């Protein structure tokens, strides 16, 4: 039955499928790894955990809770009773929209009535996960039990492995070697690098292969027992198709995005080195407002039209004319409405098309850009305009203090981002009927 | 037949009789037209044709065009 | 081998040409072998020697880097006149895009002609010789050019500030130094202006200077028409831009509006000429590159459209390329080249290994070249594509002064800039991580047609363009969406482009809009759109709409030509004459026997006889002839017929007198009208394979009459005029009378009378509605049928006139009726089945035999003639 249902995640998904010789090693694993009363239980609870422990970070957020509630509904339609099937169907019913009903009153039901009639679908859903299995792999983890050698990282847009990867290399004690991938002497760089790294060791990243699909399939397949020799496949999920036997070969691993919005405007102010003090006081603003419509972009059905991706070349664009119109102005009076209508217009804007979503960036740089004494760009922070008798590196000082100062609530998608939040609940729910819905279609085949 | 720019059948006092079995046979080209009935057609309505190596005009006089081809 | 020997002798000559008056390994393979055929196959020897003497050509190519757009055979031509002086000015177009052909003055050259003619008064003459190269002289020209530019820059900025009027510098220049002076003369003005708080007075100036441009421009007559209409498209920009500026309550919106739009500089500190003009948009600086790019018209200033210059000087900025990307029609690429041409840079259009070629020399020499419908490519050429210009992209950035592009060492330009537009219906990974992509959203059409509609003097403008944008927004809201309805700024365009020949007849004002908008608009739809068209037209427009010679030459040629005046077949008629009357490329559009080919050979004989003009028809097929055969292949040199008929229409007394019509008869096949491009929109040159350029008479009127528009670009529906055929032309007595008439050309008087007594329409018409209710196997129109039931009649009534003169009146009646029922029978009716054939005669009788005949002349039968065959066994 497992197999089955990983079987269909095979078929949807192009990343998602499944070896048989993968499940047949996870299996493996569960006796490799060293009570309900006898032995046979114990080892099915074991393969479930151990089965989830390997195969969730091959999925996404959305499948692996699909596939971690799929896997509770199964081990309890086995053990519990018929009262139990009941409930469960009920909420699953009233989770999708489909049908609704109470519970036939085993306390974490009643948590569950509890999580759902407050109507926090996260944690109501993510209660199978918190409930049910005890053990979850990162990717360290990952690298660290795995005899395979090739590593298929595959991120989708907006989110960025890399850091992690080379941060993980100086764990393990090992540089890696960034390739871009794209251009015929970069082809043959990457061939010499993987030849000297196949017989001397060493760590070794591929990057961005999206537009070498041909390069890949001319050479990866026909090139696939070395110490401290781990190569990485970046990927996009939401790019072209990876070849198959490309992919049965290799390891499967997803990433995810940071949650806060703080740590990208620390990460971005960590990035950004330098050139007056208004020029550190609109980097500083300007970071803030590309973290804020970054935070925006992902609420895809309301803050948004359609998903958007602003990468970093959007933020050197508008940090370039930032520096241009500080420094071509002898009066140092900074024309906040020219620099308004052109971050609103034609940095950030530039890709929007409908008018709708112009309409919230120019909403978002009024509200940030305004340049007035009291800037309230969030709740939690204040900031005050600077002053003419210092220099730089006092001002560095007291920006990185306010950013240490300040903390991230948990309503922050609702208040930092002005948005309301009955839309962030409607969201919340129809990401709920989505994943109900989804497994419930997997439940009745 | 016989070129005499007048197209003229050998035979002096028979008309020549043009046979085209299956006409729904010839195969249409790539964007959706055929050529030999498009021929035909400039044949009986025209009466006549344009020469390719030489571009020239003859016209037919006496020549006819039948047909015998299955429904489609 | 008279063929071998004649190329053989081609390849001797043509390197002769190229070397042998002229001055290793090669060369001496070359010598020994020509030794040996003057002696006396080498061709193939020869052909290899040229391909290992391509290095030596791809070096002298490099040279100079303008001769690298064209192709090898081309630039082997021009290199082979080295000494005669010829043919290099004459198919140079390719190389700088709008430069058509270079006049020269006892052996010097000293002007320059535009893309349409303009000529240029160079400041300094260029010695000739026979030792002189083209690549030398060829480069001695471009300087000069660039000097004639720059020094004409200098007068006309030193005649403006002296205080003299623009009526008197606008005849004498050229375009672009008074389109420089214009726009610093403006941009000085309104920034002595911003110093203080004061407009009135210069917008006041130049309100009178827009109005004496007004009134030159309608005392100009075709060269200054141009000019003036060029030059005063941006003085209404001058002028929006200052009232603009005049409705600005603070400083700060004044400020922001002034950067916004583009400002023009100078430095009076620096000395070169090239460099000594930069404009700055936004804040970033771009240089002015100082070319002459002939008189291309202006974009109307949409300030979308400076939104998007404001995007492509960003991208510029950092060394980025700029892209777009949005619905057709939106003027993209004309955005493009609007800034290549405001900016004073040509730029190369691409109609996307020769990409490759057009890449690197577009690289090499600094221009500017952009992409249309970039989403068409292959998989394998958009790669190969894509990692080109990403890679020269990268060299780009990076700051290097040459790449290494297929194995050759090519300098990398310090202007080069490349830009990429976009249809989708997308971009890579690798371009869109050095790109800058732009989403153009609808232009606004009622600012460019009021402006327009300002150039052209019409006495109301912005209501008239708010009207007329309405007006087609409703038109597309209310009809059938088809496949070639287009209601955008195209057709528009169109639409003001010919209000012009109308003006002069009609006067300036609504009636002439209205014309013109019929004229175009109506005979390209239906019957209920029609109906929907003519309701809107009089609900919005308060025009509801002398033609006696015409109208009556028409009825007496279709008159005389058998054909009847129907009140539908009169109006395509007068539609058909009155859209020819102005737009030369015309298509006909309908179903089989709607009565195309007879409406327009009645109006060419009724324009015949009223005009006097000689007419000369050359019906073709496009379909019976190949691609060769209409056009010519290099086997020598075999010219095809259209080529045959263009030679001898223009190298040939009479066809100069003589309107020569020619028609292509059959389907609109999307590889026959791509060779029509080059002669269906302006150009009117046709592009043969060897690269003759055949001229084209204006009485060269070009006709399409195809059925079916499933397979033609969307493109030449909106370049050529389309004519719409919704229902017949015909009465069906009509036809029964053109036939009658028809078979009477090809007791007589009694049997026509009784043939004609014979037709009656009261039952006619019940008895054709109940035979279209029957099964047709290959099933035709009973409009398609009376074509060969008439000519049956008469040809069995022409049979049988040898004995119709000793029988009485009621006999005669009788075989008349019998032939009309057999040839009824056998048309209407004639191909189903024989069940059926017994229905059709039950119906037939019931509404007034089987095998009743008349056999010589009696009532007999075809049972007592057949024969019972005798048949042997083997
Ligand atoms: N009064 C009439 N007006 C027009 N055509 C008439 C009339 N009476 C008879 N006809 C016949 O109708 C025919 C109409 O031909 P039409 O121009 O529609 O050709 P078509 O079938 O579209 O041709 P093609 O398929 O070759 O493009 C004429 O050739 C003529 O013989
Ligand atoms: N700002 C403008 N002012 C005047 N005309 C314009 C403007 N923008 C577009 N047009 C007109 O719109 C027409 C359609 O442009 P089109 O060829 O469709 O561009 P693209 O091929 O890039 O989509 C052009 O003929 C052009 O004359």
């Amino acid at each position: 039955k497992i197999f089955s249902m990983l079987e269909k995640f095979g078929q949807f998904h192009w990343f998602y499928g499944i070896s048989i010789g993968q499940f047949l090693s996870c299996f493996k694993r569960v006796f490799i790894k060293k009570a309900a009363r006898t032995r046979v239980d114990e080892i099915l609870w074991l393969l479930y955990q151990e089965v989830y422990c390997q195969f969730s970070t091959a999925l996404d957020k959305k499948f692996k809770m699909i596939m971690a509630m799929t896997m509770f509904c199964l081990y309890k339609f086995d053990i519990e009773s018929e009262q139990y099937k009941e409930a469960v169907l009920t909420m699953i019913g009233v989770l999708s929209e489909s049908s609704d009903g109470v519970p036939k009153l085993n306390d974490d039901l009643r948590y569950l009535w509890d999580y759902v009639t407050t109507k926090s679908y996260i944690s109501a859903l993510n209660w199978f996960k918190n409930e049910f299995f005890v053990d979850e792999w990162n990717i360290a983890d990952v690298v660290a039990n795995s005899e395979n050698n090739y590593f298929t990282m595959a991120s989708e847009r907006d989110v960025d492995g890399t850091f992690k990867l080379i941060e993980l290399a100086k764990a393990s004690k090992e540089s890696l070697k960034i390739i871009p991938l794209g251009s015929i002497e970069n082809l043959n760089y990457a061939q010499e690098e993987i030849s000297k790294s196949k017989i001397e060791g060493g760590w070794i990243l591929l990057q961005n292969i999206q537009m070498s699909l041909s390069w890949v399939k001319t050479y990866l397949h026909k090139h696939v027992e070395h110490e401290k020799f781990k190569m990485f496949m970046t990927c996009h999920l939401t790019g072209d198709k990876l070849p198959a036997p490309l992919l049965q070969r290799t390891d499967r691993v997803v990433y995810e995005d940071i949650p806060g919005i703080l740590d990208t405007v620390k990460d971005l102010w960590g990035s950004q080195f330098f050139s007056g003090v208004w020029s550190v006081y609109c980097t500083f603003l300007l970071s803030w407002f590309h973290a804020l419509i970054t935070a925006r972009t992902r609420l895809v059905p309301h803050g948004f039209s359609k998903k958007y991706y602003f990468n970093d070349c959007d933020f050197q664009f508008a940090s370039v004319y930032l520096e241009n119109v500080l420094a071509t102005n002898s009066t140092n009076n900074i024309p906040w409405a020219q620099v308004r209508d052109h971050i609103a217009t034609i940095v950030y804007g530039g890709k929007i098309d409908e008018e709708k979503d112009l309409e919230v960036v120019a909403k978002l740089c009024a509200h940030v850009f305004c340049g007035s004494d009291n800037l309230q760009i969030v709740p939690g922070v204040r900031i005050p305009q600077p002053l003419l008798q210092q220099s730089e590196e006092e001002e560095r000082a007291r920006l990185t203090a306010i950013l240490s100062n300040t903390i991230e609530p948990a309503d922050s998608l609702s208040s930092w981002l002005q948005l309301p939040r009955e839309s962030i609940l409607d969201y919340e729910r129809l990401q709920a009927k989505e994943v109900a819905s989804s497994t419930e279609q997997l439940l009745q085949e | 037949t016989n070129y005499v720019l007048t197209l003229l059948p050998k035979s002096d006092i028979k008309n020549l009789v043009l046979f085209c079995d299956e006409i729904n046979l010839p195969k249409l080209d790539k964007y959706g037209s055929q050529n030999v009935v498009l021929f035909l057609r400039q044949l009986m309505e025209k009466q006549g044709f344009w020469k390719t190596p030489e571009n020239k005009w003859v016209t037919i006089e006496r020549i006819h065009i039948v047909g015998a081809c299955n429904p489609p | 081998i008279q063929v071998n020997w004649v190329e053989v002798q081609f390849y001797w000559l043509d390197l002769y040409g190229i070397l042998g008056e002229n001055l290793p390994l090669e060369t001496s393979k070359f010598k020994s072998l020509t030794s040996e055929y003057k002696m006396i196959l080498t061709i193939d020897s020869l052909k290899m020697i040229k391909s290992s003497l391509s290095t030596f050509l791809e070096r002298q190519r490099r040279q100079f880097p303008r001769f690298y757009f064209l192709g090898n055979d081309d630039l082997l031509k021009i290199i082979g006149s080295g000494k005669h002086h010829d043919q290099v000015s004459k198919f140079m177009k390719k190389m700088f895009g709008s430069i058509e052909s270079i006049i020269f003055f006892e052996d010097s050259i000293t002007g320059v002609r535009s893309v349409e003619g303009e000529v240029l008064n160079l400041n300094e003459k260029i010695e000739l010789k026979d030792s002189i190269q083209a690549q030398e002289w060829l480069n001695i020209l471009d300087t000069e050019i660039k000097l004639s530019v720059f020094t004409q820059f200098r007068d006309c900025l030193g005649q403006l500030k002296d205080g003299t009027d623009i009526e008197v510098v606008v005849s004498k220049y050229i375009f672009q130094a008074i389109l420089l002076s214009a726009q610093v003369m403006w941009t000085e003005l309104v920034e002595k202006c911003l110093q203080t708080n004061e407009f009135s007075k210069y917008w006041k100036e130049v309100d009178m200077k827009i109005k004496g441009l007004l009134d030159k421009l309608n005392k100009s007559s075709d060269n200054v028409k141009k000019k003036i209409e060029a030059l005063l498209v941006e003085y209404l920009h001058f002028n929006n831009v200052i009232g603009q500026l005049k409705n600005c309550s603070t400083k700060e919106e004044a400020r922001l509006l002034w950067a916004k739009v583009q400002k023009f500089y100078q430095k009076n500190d620096t000395l070169d000429d090239l460099n000594s003009v930069f404009i700055s948009q936004s804040g970033y600086l771009l240089q002015y590159k100082f070319e002459y790019i002939g008189i291309p018209e202006r974009l109307i200033y949409t300030p979308l459209l400076l939104v998007g210059f404001a995007t492509l000087t960003d991208s510029l900025h950092q060394k980025y390329g700029g892209c777009f990307f949005g619905p057709a029609g939106t003027g993209k690429t004309e955005t493009v080249k609007a800034f290549g041409q405001n900016l004073g840079r040509v730029v190369v259009v691409f109609n996307c290994q020769v990409l490759s070629r057009l890449l690197v020399g577009i690289t090499q020499i600094g221009a500017w070249g952009c992409f249309d419908e970039f989403n068409r490519l292959d998989e394998k050429v958009l790669s190969a594509v894509s990692a080109n210009i990403q890679q020269i992209q990268n060299g780009l950035q990076v700051g290097k002064s040459h790449i290494t592009l297929l194995e050759e060492e090519t300098p990398l330009s310090p202007h080069t800039a490349v830009f990429i537009t976009l249809n989708p219906g997308e971009l890579p990974e690798n371009l869109k991580k050095s790109f800058r992509e732009f989403s153009m959203k609808s232009p606004q059409s009622g600012t460019i047609a009021e402006m327009i509609l300002q150039i052209m003097g019409f006495e109301d403008s912005k209501s008239l363009a708010s009207k007329i944008v309405h007006f087609l927004e409703l038109l597309s809201s209310k009809c059938s969406s088809m496949n070639h309805y287009h209601f955008g700024l195209r057709t528009l365009k169109g639409v003001l482009r010919n209000c012009s020949p109308l003006v002069s007849e009609f006067g300036e004002g609504e009636k002439t809009v209205v014309e013109s908008l019929k004229r175009v608009i109506l005979p390209s739809l239906g019957d209920t759109d029609e109906l929907v068209f003519k309701d809107e037209l009089s609900k919005i427009f308060d025009s509801a709409g002398n033609s006696k010679a015409i109208v009556q030459c028409l009825k007496d040629a279709g008159q005389r030509s058998g054909f009847s005046m129907s009140e539908e077949f009169l109006k395509k008629c007068m539609q058909f004459y009155y859209m020819q009357k102005t737009q030369q490329a015309l298509i006909l559009v309908g179903k089989a026997g709607c009565g195309k080919t007879a409406t327009w050979k009645t109006v060419i004989d009724a324009m015949a006889i009223f005009d006097g003009h000689a007419n000369v028809v050359y019906v073709i097929d496009t379909k019976v002839l190949t691609k060769e055969s209409l056009y010519g292949s290099m086997l020598e040199w075999r010219d095809g017929l259209f080529t045959s008929i263009l030679r001898r229409v223009n190298d040939d007394g009479t066809f100069k007198n003589s309107r020569i019509w020619v028609v292509f008869d059959s389907d609109l096949d999307p590889e026959y009208v791509e060779a029509m491009n080059s002669v269906l929109d302006d150009n009117k040159i046709l592009t043969l394979p060897n690269g003759e350029r055949l001229p084209i008479p204006p009485n060269f009127r070009i006709l399409f009459e195809t059925d079916n528009l499933d397979h033609t670009t969307p493109a030449t529906i909106t370049r050529c005029g389309l004519l719409w055929f919704s229902t017949d032309v015909c009465s069906i007595s009509s036809k029964i009378d053109h036939l009658l008439n028809k078979s009477y050309e090809a007791e007589l008087d009694k049997l026509k009378d009784l043939i004609s007594d014979s037709f009656d329409m009261a039952s006619l018409t019940n008895i054709f509605t109940c035979s279209n209710d029957l099964v047709h196997i290959l099933g035709v129109r009973t409009f398609n049928k009376l074509e060969t039931a008439v000519q049956l009649a008469v040809h069995l009534i022409s049979s049988y006139r040898q004995w119709f003169q000793n029988l009485d009146d009621k006999s005669l009646k009788d075989v008349i009726t019998l032939l009309i029922k057999r040839s009824l029978l056998y048309a209407l009716a004639g191909d189903s089945t024989g069940e059926s054939q017994r229905a059709f005669i039950q119906t037939i009788n019931t509404y007034f035999s089987d095998y009743s005949t008349i056999v010589i002349l009696s009532f007999s039968s075809f049972c007592s003639e057949i024969p019972s065959v005798s048949l042997e066994a083997h």
